[PDB]
């Protein structure tokens, strides 16, 4: 049958300094014991001093990411380029996600 | 696009007509004449075939139409509305009732339906009402014969005879005097072709006189044999021939 | 006459003309007046923001669509919202599905064709807005007048709203000066307040009067007010 | 007969203007902003003795930084109060933190122009215009305290000071001197209350007239009847003063 | 009140202005059509008049092939002639596809018949300006002729005219079946039964054609076919030689 | 289907199918609603255009939205239907999801809400009623009197009335009662309402009905006699002077 | 576009009034009478008949008094064709509250539906409102005996005697002058008679142009019985009542 | 299942209901009321999946009540029961059915008599003298069938009563946490708040 | 009466449709184009007036593809035009699909017929202010032709329409007669550049762009595609020299 679903690998971390963050991630991209390619970014800058990274599904992970920054886009218009805070962003994100619970 | 007429082409006037359903009886009173009369052992029913051309073919047309085995129909009024209110009838038949009962309806009831088209013509949403009267008749095991007359306001009422369109009035008086209540299918048949006699200026013959009967089960119209029950259709148009010889004995 | 065949966008005069349409176009010249103008590195949007007190405030005349495209407007306010929106979503769609900036010739043509949906079927009503759309593509800048018609024309510059004529004359006639300011973008504004200052005549435009959008080769469209506009007045 | 939304030779769109008649009718309605808060007036209007004048509401909460007054027909208001609640709530789920008071008014503004029997633009179904107006008040961490005039038009101004309603034409005339930068809220308080009483054709008391404000400590609060009471004698004082 | 005379609804006198005007626009070509019976075929002639000279003569035409058995020949402007034309090819496929066997000309007939009593009946819909000739050879019927009005009329004929000047047409042929006493031209090819169909054309209108003055269409046994401009100037030739 | 806008905007700013709405109103017959100190009374007229009715089963004035709370109006009779109707439904509705009957307050502010919504909705007309709601709120004694009308606006009275002559019934209120001192008895608060009906029934033993509404859903609609005693006593006022 | 034709039925005149209803009344009254006289032990329901003819075959007709249920029934006074598309809902709704309660429908709930459905066409739709008007005499074990009158309107009301029709204002005075309470079953059939008799707009009222009814608890039984006269039946009871 | 009884005697109608909401390993609640008035003299117990249960009781619930504000008249127990067997025949072919099983009691003033009707949710309603859903009937019927007479009274009735609760408890494998007792009669619902030891 | 000439699907008591034609108003209005159907494919022309010094030279372009070998050019209400042209790219689109094969230039032309007969059918809708001259290369030879507001078209040799329509109408004529043996593409695309100027006569007041393209089986390779550079440049020579 259909599996809409994959795995190509991956591994993100994310630290915390007091006046700085980092997000990190390997940058590998593999099919079972195949692999796809040795470089292929996984985290990005997605404005307003926001990096964010989706790991997992690739497809699905690009997918989140792109449709989250096409929401800071839209932040700017409607909020006259009113910065997002990490904060808002995250709520945002969790409705991104939650919007497809099933 | 898209029909904007959702509203009612046919409204109360102050003085408290429905003007379309008004309108359209006066097209009904302009058409061409025909009658019924009901008999003790059948009905019958005529109009006149007022060929529009000489050059037309008054054979591929009828006025006289049948709904189920044992119902017929004739108007006055506007032809095409007519037309697609036969095919509405005969299709309503079998969906409200052969479909259900697996049995024709009885006239009452098939002319019940009909009218329920006409009255919906004159409420329903961007649509005039239907320009014609229709005279139908028929005969069923629990109700015997019987003829109806059907109006563009959707009413309708039984008649031991009764004629509508242009002579009307003169026919209606001269069937209300020979009419009575022991005659025999043929004798109103006879009758039937006088009446029609003075509303017809021209030609009046087989190819110009268009007539039916609802008499008894013709088992030699049926097309198969094998089935006690089914006896045969009651209806019975007459042909070009049958009418003439009957003009002889006029 | 025309009042037997003003009643709605679906009706022609004898004459052959949408009056519907006509009164739309009418609300853009009641507009307060905005210009526009380019060069072959720069496009420029400047405008006249008007109050209704003067304890109210400047209502805004420029919207930005895109990182290279914005435009500016001259009538019903909210119209030029609902149109801006829909620019902004075309040039979102373009990003997104072939990861391509939508090209202001065709912007102009996506809000021509919605224009124009709305001058033939009953029930609509035309935009009654007037928009400049400047912008920087792959084939450099830009400057389009869209008309609640449908009309989209492109044009070197123009000016549309109330006294409109008396900058646009002054483009018309500068043509040849400003249609070379490469490379410079202090010196296009200058000829876009000029040539707007050639409209006013009621007052003076001021700092909380004056409005700036100016895109280009290296430039986003960014948009300037207030203070920001000093430099200019 | 003549469409909806039809546009007038002089390109203005009939029942839109039509609309704004009705508002002037419309009881009066006040607002003055300081860099202490924003003060919003109103008129209760009773059209008898036997009316429990404080059933009366024409100043809604939207949020606890956002409140508005509105004039004209109010039956109107009830829908486009909800929504700005619902838009303000909503904004809030979102994004975890409080709606904008431009971004509320220009909400509210989006519902204005969605009338018509077929306009092709959407699915505007709303048979005529709106024939309220409406004063929003309130305080965001952008840009301060701030008032707006949202009108059926479905556009918005903002205001330092604004009346809208049958008395508007004179009480702005009187805004206009009045007003200035550095009042305070006390100062605007009795100022509203001022006009009111001058433009109003019954007397002015804490029982057909009414305010309310909203300040960044405490939010968005409507003065009881005790409170206001007090604000009119000060004044009638500081009146008979000279 | 007075729209009684925009839309299709009824006047006082029980009259649909909106199909009489609907009719007087039928007679805007003002191209003249007649059809005859022969003994198995089916014959109609229309006029054709391509004035502009910078028209691509080959291009206009009020004949159609419905179906590979039944043509239709059109009184009325060509827009509403082509969409009538439509309408009645795809009730031909569907109906082939539905029932498994070809729709019988007179049935296509009252089908449109049908659909034009509609516009009739329904506010919205005007009726279509053009009268609607169908012709063919029913495996059941044999030579048929079946017209349709923008009243939701129809009927079948021995023969008929259509156009501005109809009437004299038809008296023509009234006459000339009086005196034949049958119902049909009594010829066995259907060469000489086009030939008599543009004579009598040319007595009633008292006119003489050349090969691009007219547009004959021709139906047999399992087909109707349109002849060419030489198909007509031989059968006009024809008919020269015998006057 | 059909949507046209028949509720629109005229030059000076009216809405005139809703004011021809309220015409309606002025025309049908009387009612009135005083509340006293524990409770609130409704008392409507009867017409008299024609007499051989059957008042058992005829339809009566005061409706019952739930177990606490009752409608009386002044206004087409279908109208009023399809909005008792409505606003039972939301009564039940409102019990279970939020496990609470509606308050007067909250049961008007629907009921208005409809009207509202009717004015501004293509292809319908508004409603050419006005009603008077009363009651007591859920575990509550202090009475509740509200009055709503075809624009949809609605507020509070102490007493009130619509429909035919109300204005002359108002006045007779608004110079009979007291807020300070409300009729403080169930008695004197129906005798206050037989009073001011009288005003404009013009002697109607059979063409007045009165409704007493008390605390914790006690509903109770006076026969005649109880009435017309209240009639008498009344009577005896005027001549003992 | 169409707001052109539009008649726009459901509007209020500058005096508070539903045009289309008002003259769908005035329609209503050219119509045949019909009164609805309600007894102690029974109701009676009579009607003239609309234009007649010898050839009108009456055995076979009904135009005015239709069987709803088995304890219902209604005499009608207007355009019949509209009539008959209202009487046919009610029978069903008559029904589906059997189906759902296992009881059959209080004559008060059938009456209000169906005028709930008229009420609809005066508040939208733009379509024309049903020019009817009915009589309902019906019995149930709640109220007993119940006699209703509802119009184009959507409204409705109870009555002890009423009529609806032609010469309302004469039927209405006449049996507001001699209904008394007290009155038994064949007294209300005489008083309906008579009543017709006076408001006729024919010569004489013969049987033939009548429609009788009767919803009558026979004491031989227990149980209630609706009764459509029959000519003959009309024919005699005309003789008796002295009007022969 | 849960323990859902119903007994008619000569002039009540008495439904007993266990008390006990277990949720897997834990017992949750010992003091649950399954029941639900739907009108002055009628009451309704019922029984089966954890949210259907009270939703579908509600619902009914509501209707009731509204046709008696709506009619301003108390519908016969009968005719209630018939509109419940209505809407559970149109839930069982509908997409999400309702699980819910019930015994609806109620005292029918017109006739003057109680009523007991049992109906489960495919739709199935018959009337009965006495009736259980689930296991219940099980053990309870035999003691019913034995010791059952149409003229007990209210409390031969209740004794009856507790004879099954007591068959219950010494023979079902659950702990249901007792019953709550309802009497239903000419002067309405009751409970009897004292059968923990009656 | 009158007021037949309202609404939009109303035939007058002549039997016309006083909309379409008032529609052709706003045609004859407009700016001249044309088209001239060669020996093996077509060219079409078009005026494009210089309002001001403003307008981009070489820039508002007028003349669109259908697909890939289908040409067309318009006058009239331009916005209509391109609407037009929207729904014959769809036409197009969805034939293709179906059948493989590019649309026929003989099918592709009822499609648009069809398609603007149809807005003369309701009163829902206006009629397209612009008559459309369109044509192209296919299996079996070239095509012109010409779109008018009523839903007519016809094949042509050569056709105009807008200002310039009788200037142009003349010299086409002329062309048809000159040459009764064809005219190749090349020939065509200056002949057509001449008509241009000459009925521009009619508009003489303003100034104006010249815009050609063509389809030819031989120089284009039955695709659609603009002169520009040279060629074009010594078209208009051609012309700027027949003109004095």
């Amino acid at each position: 049958q259909f599996n809409p679903y994959g795995d190509n690998g991956g591994t993100i971390l994310g630290i915390a300094g007091e006046d700085f963050a980092v997000l990190a991630g390997d940058t590998r991209n593999i099919t079972d014991y195949s692999i796809n390619s040795r470089y292929e970014p996984k985290v990005f800058d997605c404005g307003d001093n926001i990096v964010m990274s989706a790991n997992g599904f690739a497809a699905d992970g690009d997918a989140l990411v792109k449709r989250f920054k096409n929401s800071v886009k839209w932040y700017h218009f409607d909020h006259n380029d009113k910065k997002l805070s990490i904060n808002s962003a995250a709520r945002n994100i969790q409705h991104l996600l939650y919007g497809k619970r099933f | 696009m898209t029909d904007r007429y959702s509203f009612s082409l046919t409204t109360f006037s102050p003085s408290g007509k429905l003007g379309q359903i008004d309108y359209a009886l006066t097209a009904v009173k302009q058409g061409v004449t025909s009658l019924g009369i009901k008999a003790t052992n059948g009905v019958v029913i005529a109009t006149e075939k007022k060929s529009s051309s000489p050059l037309a073919m008054s054979e591929t047309l009828s006025k006289v139409s049948l709904l189920t085995p044992d119902i017929g129909a004739v108007y006055s009024g506007m032809g095409p509305d007519y037309r697609v209110l036969v095919d509405k009838s005969r299709k309503v038949a079998h969906t409200s009732y052969k479909r259900i009962y697996g049995e024709y309806p009885p006239t009452k009831l098939l002319v019940s339906e009909v009218a329920k088209i006409m009255q919906e013509a004159t409420q329903s949403g961007g649509v005039r009402p239907f320009g014609v009267s229709l005279l139908i008749a028929g005969h069923d095991e629990f109700n015997g014969f019987s003829l109806y007359q059907v109006d563009p306001s959707g009413s309708y009422f039984p008649w031991k005879a009764t004629a509508i369109g242009k002579g009307s009035v003169a026919a209606k008086t001269f069937l209300e005097k020979r009419w009575n209540d022991e005659l025999e299918l043929e004798d109103a048949i006879h009758i039937a072709l006088l009446t029609l006699k003075e509303s017809v200026e021209g030609e009046f013959n087989g190819d110009t006189i268009e007539l039916a009967i609802i008499g008894d089960e013709n088992p030699d119209l049926l097309g198969y044999t094998g089935i006690p029950t089914d006896k045969g259709p009651r209806f019975r148009k007459l042909t070009s021939q049958e009418i003439n010889d009957r003009l002889e004995a006029l | 006459f025309r009042n037997n065949y003003d009643g709605d966008t679906v009706t022609f005069s004898p004459t052959g003309r949408l009056f519907q349409v006509e009164y739309a176009l009418e609300a853009i010249k009641q507009g307060s007046v905005t210009v526009g103008l380019r060069s072959n590195t720069h496009a420029v949007l400047v405008a006249l923001k008007r109050n209704a007190d003067e304890l109210s405030s400047y209502q805004k005349k420029i919207i930005k669509c895109d990182e290279h495209m914005g435009l500016s407007l001259a009538g019903l306010a909210p119209d030029a919202r609902v149109l801006s929106n829909y620019l902004r979503q075309q040039c979102n769609y373009s990003s997104l599905v072939f990861n391509r900036k939508l090209a202001v010739e065709r912007a102009g043509h996506l809000l021509c064709d919605k224009a124009q949906k709305n001058t033939q079927s009953y029930g609509g009503r035309p935009y009654g807005v007037g928009l400049l759309i400047i912008g920087y593509d792959k084939s450099g800048a830009h400057l389009l007048e869209f008309q609640p018609s449908g009309n989209v024309t492109e044009l070197y510059g123009t000016a549309i709203g109330a006294r409109s004529q008396g900058a646009k004359t002054y483009l018309e006639r500068t043509l040849d000066t400003f249609i070379k300011i490469d490379g410079n973008p202090d010196e296009l504004i200058k000829a876009g307040v000029e040539a707007i200052s050639q409209s006013l005549r009621d007052e003076s435009l001021t700092v909380d009067n004056l409005s700036i959008a100016i895109v280009g080769k290296d430039t986003p469209f960014t948009i300037y007010d207030g203070e920001a506009v000093a430099k200019y007045i | 007969d003549r469409g909806v939304s039809t546009f007038s030779p002089e390109g203005r769109l009939f029942q839109v203007e039509y609309s704004l008649e009705a508002i002037k009718l419309g009881s009066t309605a006040i607002g003055i902003a300081t860099k202490e808060g924003v003060v919003l007036g109103v008129e209760k209007r009773a059209t008898s003795p036997l009316l429990e004048s404080d059933s009366i509401e024409k100043i809604v909460e939207i949020d606890r930084h956002i409140g508005c007054a509105m004039s004209g027909l109010t039956a109107d208001a009830r829908s486009m109060i909800e929504h700005a609640r619902t838009a303000a709530v909503t904004h809030n789920l979102y994004y975890d933190e409080d709606i904008n008071v431009e971004s509320l008014t220009q909400s509210v503004c989006d519902l204005a122009l969605r009338f018509g029997e077929g306009a092709s633009g959407e699915e505007r179904l709303m048979s005529r215009p709106f024939g309220v107006a409406l004063l929003i008040a309130g305080h965001d961490a952008d840009d301060g305290y701030q008032l707006f005039h949202a009108e059926p038009s479905g556009t918005f101004y903002r205001y330092n000071a604004k009346a809208i309603g049958s008395g508007s034409e004179g009480a702005q005339a009187e805004l206009l001197n009045e007003w200035h930068s550095s009042l305070t809220l006390k100062e605007a308080e009795l100022l509203v209350l001022k006009i009111l009483k001058q433009v109003m054709e019954e007397k002015l008391d804490e029982n057909n007239a009414q305010l309310s404000c909203i300040t960044k400590q405490d939010g968005f609060k409507i003065y009881d009847n005790e409170k206001t009471a007090e604000l009119i004698k000060e004044l009638k004082e500081k009146e008979a003063a000279e | 009140a007075g729209y009684d005379r925009h839309i299709t609804i009824f006047s006082p006198e029980g009259r649909l202005y909106q199909v009489e005007y609907a009719f007087k626009a039928t007679n805007q070509t003002n191209i003249n059509s007649l059809a005859v019976r022969g003994k198995d075929c089916t014959v109609v002639i229309s006029q054709k008049k391509v004035p502009d000279k910078l028209l691509d003569p080959t291009t206009v035409s009020y004949i159609f092939c419905i179906s590979r058995t039944i043509g239709m020949v059109v009184n009325g402007p060509i827009p509403d002639a082509r969409n009538a034309a439509l309408r009645a090819k795809a009730e031909a496929a569907e109906f082939r596809y539905k029932y498994g066997y070809d729709m019988p000309c007179d049935v296509l007939a009252k089908r449109m018949a049908n659909l034009s009593q509609i516009y009739t009946q329904r506010a919205y819909m005007r009726p279509l300006g053009v009268i609607l000739t169908f012709v063919s050879v029913d495996e059941e019927l044999g030579p048929s002729i079946y017209k349709t009005d923008p009243a939701g009329y129809y009927v079948g004929y021995k023969a008929t005219a259509t156009g501005p000047k109809q009437q004299e047409i038809t008296t023509n042929l009234e006459n000339h079946f009086k005196k034949s006493k049958i119902d049909h031209i009594n010829e066995e090819s259907w060469e000489k039964v086009v030939e008599f169909a543009i004579t009598h054309m040319i007595d009633a209108l008292g006119t003489e054609f050349s090969k691009n003055d007219l547009e004959v269409g021709v139906a047999t046994k399992d087909k109707f076919f349109t002849l060419s401009a030489e198909n007509i100037e031989e059968r006009l030739v024809a008919i020269a030689e015998q006057d | 289907g059909y949507d046209r806008a028949l509720s629109i905007f005229s030059p000076d700013g009216h809405i005139f199918q809703v004011e021809y709405a309220l015409e309606a109103v002025k025309r049908g017959t009387c009612a009135v609603g005083v509340k006293g100190k524990n409770c609130v009374v409704l008392g409507c007229e009867r017409r008299s255009t024609l007499k051989l009715q059957d008042t058992r089963i005829t339809p009566s004035k005061v409706s019952k939205i739930d177990s606490h709370v009752v409608l009386s109006f002044s206004g087409l009779n279908a109208d009023s239907r399809i909005l008792i109707e409505k606003a039972r439904v939301e009564a039940q509705s409102h019990r279970l999801t939020l496990e609470d009957p509606v308050t007067v307050e909250y049961l008007t502010r629907y009921v208005a809400g409809v009207q509202q919504r009717y004015t501004q909705s293509g292809g319908v007309r508004p409603f050419g009623v006005s009603t008077l709601i009363a009651g007591f709120d859920p575990r509550d004694d202090e009475p509740k009197l509200y009055q709503t009308e075809p624009s949809g606006i609605y507020s509070s009275w102490s007493a009130q009335t619509i429909g035919r002559n109300s204005k002359t019934v108002r006045e007779f209120l608004e110079k009979n009662y007291d807020r300070k001192e409300p009729p403080a008895t169930v008695e004197e608060c129906v005798k206050l309402t037989v009073r001011s009906l009288l005003e404009v029934v013009q002697t109607g033993a059979k063409n007045i009905e009165i409704t007493v509404v008390k605390p914790d859903s006690d509903i109770v609609a006076l026969s005649s006699e109880e009435i017309n005693q209240y009639v008498t006593q009344i009577e005896q006022e005027k001549q003992e002077q | 576009g169409s707001r052109r034709y539009d008649s726009r039925t459901t509007i209020f005149s500058p005096e508070g009034r539903l045009y289309q209803v008002e003259y769908a009344l005035e329609s209503i009254s050219h119509a045949g009478t019909a009164i609805g006289i309600m007894a102690s032990d029974g109701i009676v329901l009579a009607a003239e008949r609309k234009v007649t003819s010898t050839l009108l075959e009456q055995d076979t007709s009904t135009e005015k008094l239709y069987k709803l249920n088995d304890k219902i029934a209604v005499a009608v006074a207007g355009l019949t064709a509209d009539a008959e598309i209202l009487i046919n809902t009610a029978r069903i709704h008559a029904q589906n509250y059997l189906k759902t309660y296992n009881e059959d429908i209080p004559v008060e709930i059938l009456v209000r539906r169906l005028s709930d459905i008229k009420q609809g066409y005066t508040q939208h739709g733009g379509l024309r409102p049903f020019g009817v008007s009915f009589i309902y005499a019906g019995y149930d074990d709640r109220y007993g005996y119940q006699l209703y009158t509802s119009n184009p309107s959507g409204n409705y009301t109870g009555w002890k005697a009423i009529s609806v029709g032609a010469n309302t204002s004469a039927a209405q005075t006449l049996l507001q002058m001699d209904y008394k309470d007290d009155m038994k079953v064949d007294d209300a059939i005489e008083l309906a008679l008579k009543t017709l008799s006076k408001t006729t707009d024919s010569s004489a009222l013969t049987y033939d142009r009548l429609e009788f009814a009767t919803i009558r608890k026979g004491a031989n039984d227990g149980e209630v019985y609706q009764k459509i006269f029959k000519p003959q039946e009309i024919k005699d009871i005309l003789v008796k009542t002295g009007i022969t | 299942m849960d323990i859902i009884l119903g007994i008619r005697v000569q002039d009540s109608v008495i439904l007993a209901s266990s008390k006990a909401v277990t949720r897997g390993i834990s017992v949750l609640k010992d003091s649950d009321d399954k029941t639900r008035q739907l009108s002055p003299h009628t009451l309704m117990s019922f029984a089966g999946e954890a949210g259907d249960t009270v939703q579908f009781a509600e619902y009914i619930q509501a209707n009731i009540q509204l046709y008696s504000i709506r009619e301003d008249y108390e519908l016969s127990p009968q005719a209630v029961s018939s509109f419940v067997r209505q809407e559970l025949a149109k839930s069982i072919r509908s997409r999400r059915p309702y699980q819910v099983n019930v015994l609806i009691g109620g005292y029918d003033k017109k006739k003057n008599k109680p009523e007991l009707y049992q109906i489960d949710y495919l739709g199935t309603k018959v009337e009965l003298p006495y009736g259980a859903h689930g296991y219940s009937g099980f053990y309870t019927f035999s003691l019913l069938d034995h010791h059952y007479r149409p003229d007990m009274t209210t409390e031969e009735g209740l004794d009856l009563l507790k004879l099954c609760v007591q068959e219950l408890e010494k023979r079902m494998p659950m702990d249901f946490k007792g019953v709550i007792v309802k009497i239903v009669d000419k002067d309405g619902i009751r409970q009897v708040d004292d059968f923990q030891a009656q | 009466g009158t007021g037949y000439d309202l609404s939009n699907s109303v035939f007058s008591p002549d039997g016309r449709n006083f909309q379409v034609e008032y529609a052709v108003k706003a045609v004859e209005n407009g700016t001249t184009s044309i088209g001239i159907k060669c020996n093996d494919g077509v060219v079409f022309a078009v005026e494009k007036l210089i309002t001001s010094k403003l307008l981009v030279p070489q820039k508002n372009v007028k003349i669109q593809v259908v697909d890939r070998h289908i040409g067309c050019v318009y006058s009239g209400l331009i916005p209509d035009g391109r609407h037009l042209v929207n729904r014959g790219r769809e036409e197009a689109a969805s034939f293709k699909k179906l059948y493989k094969t590019p649309i026929p230039i003989p099918a592709f032309a009822d499609r648009l017929g069809q398609y603007v007969q149809a807005h003369t059918l309701y009163n829902s809708v206006r009629p397209f202010g612009v008559s459309t001259i369109f044509g192209g290369v296919d299996k079996n030879g070239a095509h012109l032709y010409m779109l008018e507001p009523s839903g007519s078209y016809w094949g042509y040799k050569g056709a105009a329409t807008g200002k310039g329509r009788q200037s142009a109408k003349a010299e086409l004529e002329k062309l048809v007669d000159h040459h009764p043996e064809g005219l190749s593409a090349r020939e065509a695309v200056k002949q057509a550049a001449k008509i241009i100027y000459l009925a521009h006569e009619d508009n003489k007041e303003k100034d104006f762009e010249l815009e050609i393209s063509w389809c030819s089986l031989s120089e284009t390779n039955g695709l659609h595609k603009f002169v520009k550079g040279d060629l074009l440049q010594e078209a208009i020579d051609f012309a700027q020299k027949e003109i004095n």
